[PDB]
DNA sequence: CTCTGAATCTCTTCCGACGCGCCGCGAAAA
RNA sequence: UCCGCGGCGCG
DNA sequence: TTTCATTATCGGAAGAGATTCAGAG
């Protein structure tokens, strides 16, 4: 239970949603992101990415 | 770093590391680990100890604690500080001091911690107010193991040399034995009183039954010797008139017992389910094991005061306010007692049966304690008749109180004072006053703990070292002194007066505790000792005449040698008691060696005849001639009986009687004679002690050995020449038996050298080696890693097996013989 | 052929704008 | 109730 | 050969160290 509420709650990949508008929301869940565990970082990332 | 706690008892330890947990590492000594194996170099050699050398010691680790002792060696690393945690008495306190000899380090990481209870409230107070070992406690108890140590391998050599070889003497060993010779001199010079008592049945004014008892004639209390006499009384009583004179109505109270210390548990388990102290103590182990109950070693009735509120709070809730006192009941490690008032006898499915009944007496004896006493009416009813005085008691249970828990397994009717009795009958009984008990396990210990003799640890042990050394012996579970016995008493009576007294382990306790007390110094008390010891000794080593120990004196007696004819005597032997023929003591040529074995017949107290058993049995016994000495019967011939008395040899007083009797021809321990099944039996001869097999038709004999019950069997054995032993000059044979195959020295009560065989020594002599052991050569000589192979027996599976040894550590690799073929695998 | 000195490689060490809004998280001990 | 971290957006 | 009692079973650049290769005696 801690192990799956904490990820549920604090991952990176768990994001607050903005809900600003149906197309923000739409787009908020059709993103695609290659950060997260397992993935790359913002320094590391190469401009060939 | 990580604490390290030593304690004497596994069960304690891991009850210890849980009330502490991580951080610290438990472990028990189980035991002592080390002790001991003008002037001689060999007796002190042998000894261990040097009396003339200021009390040299050499303690060597037991032979059976290289294990215990290794682990600690490398565990102490580990530890940072060492906490030595024994009892802290002396024995305790030894064992202590060992540990912190063999696991070497520096005094200051060491530490000594005392553990009151289990409790929490305990194990950490331990470590709260510690201290380190007492030298005085110490050397108080090096005192008296050594003085232990002295009278046994000084004392005992004497008795090889003036009695007999095997023989034994010691300061508890030998006052045990002096009790039951006591008690057998006692048995058989007594001589019971004939005496007569006199009932009469009557019925009160209204009709009811009143049974009364004579108690007195003309003021003197009445006690006719023979039926003459009792009939002039009941003819006076016949014809008398019947008055109640006084009717005494008196409350009277009863108590619940003490918790069982080890030697009350033992004798309540002999009383009430017949258990032998052995059996009890081993039951008592399996309950401590399983945390059922508290150590089954102790000498105090003591209770913690929880464990007095758990009975409390268990009476309050089971019986009610009458059966809880007050305030606890008072009266003068902790006493035996169940670990929880909770737990029920009915509920350790995982006891032997016998286990559970010990558990529900120690339970009973626990919640009765605390339980309230048994409230009666005692009646005592006075009747006058002629010149007689008669007697009649009741007794009407009104409360229970402590029985209820602890259950045992009377009505005199309505008359008052002055009033007329009518006579229906009178009963006169013939009876007579019975000899004294004779001994049995848990009461002789009784008789040794009230003395102070033994110790909890020891009263089993020293029941059975007096049996095995032939000293005495239990028949239904009664002890008998034996021939040997009273030999053995008389002379150490004689040579070692201040030794065999009583109270000399009393007057000894005193002396150790001055030496616990800085009020006196060891090695000079152990001086003192040894001065007036050895003055003893010397004296006692002396011929007869001048005052020297008395050396054994053949009795003879009119009986025809089988071999010889001649008259024949009276002799004992460490073995026993045994009939000899007077050749003995002539030289080679006109020597006879033949003996006779004397079976006693054995007295069988019958139980149903209650306090008259033991009487009884002194009334079987023929009387001496020359003396009113009783006399002990022994069987020679199937046609022929024998009566020795009991002063023998100092009396010389000897009887032989004809019948018919079924002869057993032999005493001593059993043994199944592996080529006939038949009994067999142990013997004495030119080379000490041998064993053969009562059936005529086999000679088949085996031998004793240094640490064995005996040898394994003396079959196929094969001789080789090519193989020499390393300890000795003697060369290998290769023998088979239960144990298995095994190779040893051709001299070998002299060598007593013996190794495994390898498979390829078995290889090197494979044409020597009988057609079946044939199988173990072809087994694989060398393992996967090249190491080299030795022939074991699987004890389990009764199976030869090889196995491969590095470093003298097992390899882990076996191979067996399955099916004609040797398969070999990981162990 | 053998050693010493300089080059070359391998390993270690630094450092990769600047403001500013948001959001939601952190730690328990007996 | 003063802190740090993770993500998002603005230039 | 042998006796006692007791106790309890990212990538790029720079710097330092280590290793190897070429030149001299
Ligand atoms: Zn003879
Ligand atoms: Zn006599
Ligand atoms: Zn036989």
């Amino acid at each position: 239970s801690a192990a799956v509420k904490e990820f549920f709650g604090s991952s990176q990949l768990s994001q607050f949603m903005d809900q600003n508008n149906p197309l923000s929301e739409i787009t908020h869940k059709r993103r695609i992101s290659a950060l997260g565990p397992g993935g790359l970082t913002r320094e590391r990332a190469g401009f060939e990415v | 770093g990580k604490a390290l706690v030593i304690v004497e008892s596994p069960a304690k330890a891991k009850t210890i590391n849980k009330y502490l947990g991580s951080d610290y590492v438990v472990k028990s000594s189980v035991g002592h680990i080390r002790d001991l194996p003008d002037e001689r170099g060999a007796l002190v050699n042998r000894m261990g100890v040097d009396p003339w050398h200021n009390w040299e010691a050499h303690y060597e680790v037991l032979p059976g604690k290289e294990k215990v002792v290794s682990e600690l060696k490398q565990l102490a690393e580990k530890a940072d500080h060492i906490y030595l945690a024994t009892d802290l008495d002396r024995e305790g306190e030894a064992i202590a001091w060992h540990l912190r000899e063999v696991i070497g380090g520096d005094d200051a990481r060491y530490s000594r911690v005392v553990f009151n209870e289990i409790t929490k409230n305990a194990i950490r107070q331990a470590f709260n107010k510690p201290g380190e070992l007492n030298i005085d406690r110490v050397n108080a108890q090096q005192a008296r193991r050594f003085m232990d140590r002295v009278v046994g391998y000084m004392v005992s050599p004497l008795l090889w040399k003036k009695i007999a070889r095997g023989l034994s003497a010691g300061r508890v060993q030998s006052v045990a034995v002096r009790l039951v010779v006591e008690r057998e001199r006692e048995i058989k010079a007594f001589v019971p009183e004939e005496f007569w008592e006199v009932d009469a049945s009557t019925t009160t004014p209204s009709g009811e039954a009143l049974a009364l008892q004579v108690t007195h004639q003309n003021d003197k209390p009445f006690r006719p010797v023979n039926k003459e006499q009792t009939q002039a009384a009941v003819s006076l009583l016949e014809k008398a008139r019947y008055s109640v004179l006084e009717r005494e109505d008196k409350p009277t109270t009863s108590k619940p017992g003490a918790p069982f210390i080890t030697s009350t548990l033992q004798q309540a388990a002999s009383t009430r389910l017949g258990f032998g102290v052995k059996k009890t103590m081993m039951m008592a182990q399996r309950l401590y094991e399983a945390g059922y109950i508290t150590y089954m070693r102790t000498d105090s009735t003591n209770l913690s005061q929880d464990a007095v509120n758990m009975v409390r709070g268990y009476i309050s809730d089971n019986f009610g306010k009458k059966y809880l006192p007050e305030s606890p009941n008072q009266y003068a490690h902790e006493a035996i007692r169940p670990s929880d008032v909770n737990v029920m006898a009915e509920s350790l499915k995982d006891m032997e049966a016998d286990a559970q009944k010990l558990y529900q007496l120690i339970w009973r004896q626990f919640v009765a304690c605390q339980m309230t006493p048994a409230k009666y009416d005692s009646t005592t009813l006075t009747v006058g008749a002629g010149d007689f005085r008669l007697k009649a008691r009741g007794r009407i249970l009104r409360f229970d109180g402590w029985t209820k828990v602890m259950p045992a397994l009377r009505i005199l009717p309505a008359v008052n004072k002055g009033d007329a009795l009518t006579l229906v009958e009178l009963t006169p009984a013939q009876h007579f006053t019975k000899p004294p008990a004779r001994f049995s396990e848990a009461s002789l210990v009784k008789e040794l703990e009230k003395r102070g003799i033994g110790r909890p640890s020891t009263y089993a042990s020293i029941i059975s070292t007096i049996q095995d050394r032939g000293y005495v012996r239990v028949e239904n579970r009664r002890f008998y002194a034996e021939k040997m016995g009273e030999i053995v008493t008389d002379r150490l009576e004689e040579n070692f007066r201040e030794l065999m007294n009583y109270d000399f382990t009393a007057q000894m306790e005193n002396s150790l505790d001055q030496v616990a007390n800085h009020e006196a110094e060891w090695k000079a008390v152990l001086d003192h000792f040894f001065s007036d010891f050895t003055q003893q000794l010397d004296k006692a080593e002396k011929d007869p005449e001048e005052g020297g120990m008395r050396p054994n004196q053949m009795v003879l007696t009119s009986i025809d040698c089988p071999t010889c004819g001649r008259k024949m005597g009276i002799r004992t032997a460490s073995t026993g008691v045994f009939l000899g023929c007077s050749g003995y003591a002539l030289p080679p040529k006109e020597r006879c060696k033949t003996t006779i074995n004397l079976v006693p017949e054995n007295e069988v107290l019958n139980v149903l005849e209650g306090e008259d058993a033991e009487t009884n049995a002194l009334r079987a016994k023929r009387r001496c001639p020359k003396c009113g000495t009783a006399m002990d019967s022994y069987l020679i011939d199937p046609k022929r009986k024998l009566h020795v008395c009991g002063n023998n040899p100092t009396c010389d007083g000897y009887e032989i009687e004809e019948g018919e009797f079924r002869i057993k021809g032999y005493d001593g321990p059993i043994v199944e004679c592996e080529k006939c099944g038949s009994e067999m039996h142990l013997k004495m001869g030119r080379f000490g002690k041998y064993m053969a097999c009562t059936n005529e038709e086999c000679k088949n004999t085996r031998k004793i050995l240094r640490n064995g019950e005996v040898a394994p069997p003396k079959e196929d054995p094969v001789p080789l020449p090519e193989l020499p032993c390393e300890k000795s000059d003697a060369y290998f044979v290769l023998r088979d038996g239960a144990a298995g195959v095994f190779l040893a020295a051709n001299t070998f009560p002299k060598s007593r050298e013996t190794r495994a065989p390898l498979v390829e020594e078995l290889y090197r002599f494979r044409d020597r080696l009988p057609e079946k052991l044939r199988y173990l050569a072809d087994a694989p000589q060398q393992d996967p890693e090249g190491n080299k192979t030795m022939v074991r027996f699987s004890r389990k599976t009764k199976q030869q097996y090889v196995s491969s040894e590095k470093d003298g550590k097992a390899t882990g690799w076996s191979a067996f013989y399955v099916d004609g073929k040797w398969v070999e695998g990981k162990k």
